[PDB]
């Protein structure tokens, strides 16, 4: 464990960004996606009606 | 005569109340002529899914004969005295004036009591109106400016009563029986329900006598509306075929209530209105309209100010070709939001004037003055004097102006109606977006 601490000094420090980013990312991925659907609301929700004469 | 003495210098309109509820009221002058009218409580508003259109067919049925008036007999003596008989049903409103003589006004009175009481409605008559009603339908799908504000009306107030049109759909008007128009007539024709103006040279009490003699035996002493939703939306009727796109955008506006509404009224007229065969053109202080004349972006634009008992349309409307729809919502968007954020005073100040020319000017003759008269008294429940508008407008500034914009303009969801080659139209969300300002 000592040479893998050598072969890689921010192991530790390296999961730490790792759980503060998975816990920014699935805050993140929710609300962008309710982002998403709300701004494409508009255009998933039409009626298109053919009335030719 | 300092414009506020001829404000005060204007005869007031006495009222008065029969014991059927009929609320007769009547403005004195001078004039030789008058124009006497009810104005009924009755319209689309009040009207069914099945019944709609009711309304305009009992209105196309009034002066086609009555009971102890024979068909044209009626007509007879209208034309024969040279009395004008005029009418018109909007969506909460109806009512049949009749022009005539101040000497005529005993006569006319009775026409009107035989009009809206001892109605006809002959079957025959009926049949004879529906195809009439069906191509009057048909040339006002040509009406492309009607067209868009029913597409506006249908948009902003879906699955509510208002957003029914006043003709109603051609499957009512052909599937519209006797009957319907019957149990119409009884049950929105009420008393209570009717206002009798009368404008010009006639006497309050000459007035009052002869609703009295005439209109006594209607109904003693219920359709009540319900309060409509607005639905931000939009209607794109793409038509390429058609020449101009006309666009109209709109936002819950105020009712008849609501004081609101005079401060709104200075705003649109601060955006004002203008077309192709106008005056200075690319002179006039508003900045949409001299925009318009530099650029020629459009051929027509107008703001209106629709508002009806609980709620309401406040927005505009502009006829220009295919290639400049984008530009003009910037512009509009632009203004009413520069209004909303910063208004100044001198903008204030030409509102106001605008706003005190129009309801000055508009109350001349005595047709106007009767149609004021009848709708006052069915709207804000009282003919509200020009002295009461002038002191309204006056407390009308800058802050107030603003504030108001703010509550009715600003990051709010509008109902938007597009008919014609409308395909530059910007879709609702960037439209939405340009109901919001990102520097403010
Ligand atoms: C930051 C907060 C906003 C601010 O400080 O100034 C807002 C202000 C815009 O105010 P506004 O009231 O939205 O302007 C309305 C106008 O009609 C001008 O806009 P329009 O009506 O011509 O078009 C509507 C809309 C059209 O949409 C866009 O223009 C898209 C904006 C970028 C979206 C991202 C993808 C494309 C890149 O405009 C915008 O969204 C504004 C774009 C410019 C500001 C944002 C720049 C982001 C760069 C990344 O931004 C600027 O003037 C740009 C410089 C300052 C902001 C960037 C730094
Ligand atoms: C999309 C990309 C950004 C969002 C994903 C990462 C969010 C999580 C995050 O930033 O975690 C914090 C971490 C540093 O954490 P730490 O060393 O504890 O320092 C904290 C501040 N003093 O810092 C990071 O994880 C920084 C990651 C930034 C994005 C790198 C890739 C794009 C450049
Ligand atoms: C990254 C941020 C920009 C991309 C995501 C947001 C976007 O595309 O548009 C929203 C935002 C606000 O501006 P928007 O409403 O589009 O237009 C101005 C108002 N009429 O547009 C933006 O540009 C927002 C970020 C700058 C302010």
């Amino acid at each position: 464990t000592f040479l893998r601490w050598a072969s890689e000094p921010e192991h530790d420090h390296r999961k730490r960004m790792g759980l503060k980013m998975l816990m920014m990312m699935g805050l993140l991925l929710p609300l962008v996606y309710a982002m998403k659907r709300h701004k494409w609301s508009v255009l998933k929700s039409r009626k298109l009606a053919y009335r030719p004469p | 005569a300092t414009y506020a003495q001829a404000l005060q210098s204007v005869p007031e309109t006495q009222v008065s109340q029969l014991d059927n509820g009929l609320r007769v009221a009547s403005e004195q002058s001078s004039q030789p002529t008058c124009t006497v009218g009810v104005w009924i409580d009755a319209g689309s508003r009040y009207e069914n899914e099945k019944n709609n259109g009711a309304g305009y067919f009992v209105e196309h049925l009034a002066f086609k004969g009555t009971k102890n008036r024979p068909g044209s007999a009626l007509e007879k003596e209208v034309e024969s005295m040279g009395a004008h008989l005029n009418a018109y049903s909007t969506r909460e409103h109806t009512a049949y004036y009749i022009k005539a003589l101040s000497k005529d006004l005993p006569k006319a009175v009775e026409l009107l009591a035989d009009i809206v009481q001892n109605c006809s409605l002959e079957d025959s008559q009926i049949e004879k109106e529906r195809d009439v009603i069906l191509q009057e339908l048909q040339e006002n799908d040509s009406s492309m400016r009607d067209v868009v504000f029913d597409y506006l009306h249908a948009t902003a107030f879906q699955g509510t009563p208002l957003a029914q049109s006043v003709e109603g759909p051609s499957e009512n008007v052909r599937k519209l029986s006797r009957a319907d128009l019957t149990e119409y007539v009884s049950q929105h024709y009420k008393a209570p329900r009717m206002v009798l103006a009368a404008a010009g040279g006639v006497e309050h009490r000459q007035l009052l006598d002869l609703a009295q003699k005439h209109f006594s035996s209607l109904s003693g002493t219920v359709p009540a509306f319900t309060p409509c939703r607005f639905t931000g939306s939009e209607i794109r009727h793409r038509d390429d075929a058609l020449p101009l796109a006309h666009v109209a955008i709109a936002v819950e506006g105020p009712g008849w209530a609501n004081p609101d509404n005079v401060p709104l009224q200075v705003a649109n007229a601060i955006i004002g209105h203008y077309d192709s065969t106008y005056g200075g053109g690319t002179h006039m202080s508003s900045t949409l309209a001299s925009v318009a004349a530099t650029r020629k972006l459009c051929q027509s634009f107008q703001t209106f100010n629709i508002c009806y008992a609980e709620t309401g349309l406040l927005g505009a409307h502009f006829v220009c070709d295919n290639m400049s729809i984008d530009d003009m919502m910037f512009f509009l968007q632009g203004q009413w939001m520069r209004l909303c954020t910063s208004a100044t005073e001198s903008e204030v100040v030409r509102g106001k004037n605008i706003l005190r020319n129009a309801l000055v000017s508009h109350l001349d003759g005595t047709t106007p003055v009767c149609e004021d008269i009848g709708r006052s008294l069915l709207t804000y429940g009282r003919r509200i004097p020009l002295a009461e508008w002038e002191s309204r407008i006056a407390e009308v500034d800058a802050s107030v102006v603003r504030e108001v914009c703010s509550k009715y303009f600003y990051d709010q969801c509008p109902a938007v109606a597009g008919l014609g080659p409308i395909e530059q139209l910007p879709d609702y969300n960037r439209i939405r977006s340009g109901m919001f300002w990102l520097r403010f």
